């Protein structure tokens, strides 16, 4: 997360972590961020699992403010399985979304609290006006150049780049598709707000009908935090029939 | 192509001797260089001195197939986009008795010539030698530190030198090179500049026959023709001597096999090394003392008037590793472009680098990196 400030997990109780075990050492390493959509299902980005980790290698952490430091009302889970989108482009990052499932005894994993609750899914008819300010969260690196990652959740706000400014031409010729979504800080005074290395699978939440609804999943961007070079996200509204049709 | 994987097998053994004697030093060495010159000196040997090096290399040159193979390497390898400098140089007195039917035989098999110089003028000898190198190393290697042993008694000397830079298929950012703590073999931690890239790399984990686990990584050059491998043990206390003493040409060919394209965060230190090796010791350590005994050099294939000997035999290598030069952060390779948190591979330990012509398997360079 470039820009913004540290967060309390109560401000974004839908934000989660993902830890893949050291293939060689013992113990967990930080992999990607996550968004709790169901009580036992979370959304993330597909390319976080290009190296095919087995599900018992992934551990999702909900209701935690700091990266490694656990929380009081925190809830820790072990992934039973995860669903990467079938036609995911490991080269242009199109269809960047993956469906993670939590393992539990009796078909219930998370329970609502002040630090843990699900986030609302967007309607398939949702087209917000251009330059709408939305907040994003993660534990990722601060600048594109910061050596280590963040030891605490950071929140930042960005505006929605229109479809005209969100073309392949405007992002160093790189492929940009209608399953993607552009967002960046449009200020004129530096340190613009943008996601960064370590927030993939994180949320991009906007206010719709007075309801903070999940809009985009942090995908990529020629970051971190550049002027007039927006960040690219996964257009969640297109995969509702992928969320719904799965997880049964 | 049976010469490629065989001649490089020789130069690796002309490295195990060099590394064990540097003990802990910034060594750079070309296995192709020592091989491309020994086969040339092979044509000018007989008796034991011929067998002393033919049994060390493992083949002959006058036999069919293996003589024109060196030309094809020297021709194909120069693929190139102004990066390497392959040159051979044998120096000798002027006005000496050559065998009738020899100077044709040398020029034909190597697509090269013998270099006629003068040892009486010891002053202008150091100039013609160094300026034959100044013009054959793209100016990056001019002065020499072995030409001082030249006297009037010195009669025959062998030279080989190459300079190496490099493009990348995915170049490092000039903007991300940070200061970092590199761990030296003795235990010292030096403030060394290191570059860092976050792309997909060819990684493989191989383990010694001793239970020592390696990080092996491949970085491609332009046209995917040349590539450099970096090897380092998991922990620090395992010395490069463990890695170095088990090198072989097939060990590189197998490393290229067990590699998968994994998303990784690399941290590698810049370095710019230069090494002038006295090959007399390693070659006399590989079974070739019959070449240097002041009156013992069975060179009857070339020398009809005797005596004659090999006085000095050195090689100078100068390898700089940066981001393609001063091509700078030309926005074709940005730092992140993918907001995931990759697994980190940090080269903070001592390590050895290996340069290979992948379309032929020819091992062009090698060396230890003990401190940038």
């Amino acid at each position: 997360i470039k820009g913004g400030l540290f967060a309390d997990i109560a401000s974004h109780p839908w934000q989660a972590a993902i830890f893949a075990k050291h293939r060689r050492s013992p113990g967990e390493r930080f992999l990607c961020g996550g968004i709790l959509i169901s009580s036992c299902w979370i959304l993330s980005a597909a390319h976080c699992f290009q190296e095919r980790f087995p599900p018992h290698h992934l551990t999702v952490i909900l209701g935690r403010t700091y990266r490694v430091v656990p929380g009081e009302e925190e809830q820790k889970f072990e992934v039973e399985k995860y669903i990467v989108h079938k036609e995911f482009d490991d080269d242009t990052y199109d269809n960047d979304i993956a469906l993670l499932q939590l393992k539990s005894d009796s078909s219930r994993c998370a329970q609502e609290s002040s630090v843990v609750r699900t986030v609302a899914l967007p309607p398939a008819d949702l087209q917000l006006p251009d330059w709408t300010e939305c907040e994003l969260s993660g534990y990722g690196k601060h600048e594109a150049l910061s050596p280590e990652y963040s030891e605490r959740l950071k929140e930042a706000h960005v505006r929605l780049y229109p479809s005209s400014r969100c073309t392949s031409q405007h992002l160093l010729q790189r492929t940009v598709t209608d399953n993607m979504l552009c967002a960046g800080d449009t200020r004129s005074q530096a340190n613009l707000h943008d996601a960064c290395q370590g927030d993939a699978g994180g949320p991009l939440v906007c206010l719709n009908d007075g309801r903070m609804t999940l809009v985009g999943i942090i995908s990529w961007g020629l970051g971190c935090g550049q002027k007039d070079v927006p960040g690219v996200y996964t257009k969640v509204t297109n995969y509702l029939d992928w969320i719904r049709d799965n997880m049964r | 192509s049976y010469v490629a994987h065989l001649a490089s097998d020789f130069g690796v053994r002309v490295f195990q001797q060099v590394a064990q004697a540097s003990k802990d030093r910034n060594v750079v060495f070309s296995p192709y260089g020592v091989a491309s010159v020994l086969a040339m000196l092979q044509l000018t040997t007989g008796g034991e001195t011929q067998q002393q090096i033919q049994a060390a290399m493992g083949f002959k040159i006058d036999d069919k197939g293996m003589a024109p193979a060196l030309r094809h390497l020297y021709k194909e390898l120069m693929w190139n986009k102004d990066e390497i400098s392959t040159t051979d140089a044998i120096f000798v007195q002027r006005d000496l008795k050559l065998v009738q039917g020899f100077m044709p035989h040398f020029f034909r098999l190597f697509r090269s010539t013998v270099k006629q110089v003068d040892f009486s003028e010891v002053e202008r000898a150091r100039f013609i030698i160094n300026d034959w190198v100044k013009t054959h190393t793209k100016g990056m290697i001019s002065h020499l530190l072995g030409t001082g042993a030249v006297d009037q008694l010195t009669r025959l000397v062998l030279v080989n030198a190459l300079y190496f830079n490099g493009q990348w298929k995915t170049p490092f950012p000039d903007s991300s090179t940070h200061r970092r703590l590199f761990h030296k073999s003795d235990g010292s931690t030096v403030s060394v500049p290191m570059m860092a890239q976050t792309n997909k790399f060819n990684y493989t984990e191989f383990t010694t026959p001793d239970g020592h686990y390696y990080d092996i990584l491949e970085l491609p050059y332009h046209g995917d023709t040349l590539s450099m491998f970096i090897a380092a043990p998991y922990e620090k206390e395992v010395p490069l001597s463990a890695l170095t003493n088990i090198l072989s040409a097939q060990l590189i060919s197998h490393w290229k096999g067990n590699m998968t394209r994994l998303p990784r965060l690399l941290v590698l230190p810049k370095f710019s090394l230069e090494t002038e090796v006295d090959l007399r010791k390693p070659l006399e350590n590989l079974g070739m003392t019959d070449m240097f005994r002041q009156f013992q050099a069975d060179f009857t294939s070339l020398s009809d008037q005797e005596p004659l000997h090999v006085a000095l035999a050195l090689q100078k290598v100068k390898i700089e590793v940066n981001e393609s030069g001063t091509v700078a952060s030309s926005s074709t390779a940005v730092i992140v472009s993918a907001r995931m948190a990759p697994e980190e591979i940090i080269i903070d330990r001592p390590f050895l680098f290996v340069v290979r012509h992948n379309p032929t398997g020819t091992v062009l360079f090698m060396g230890q990196v003990m401190e940038p």
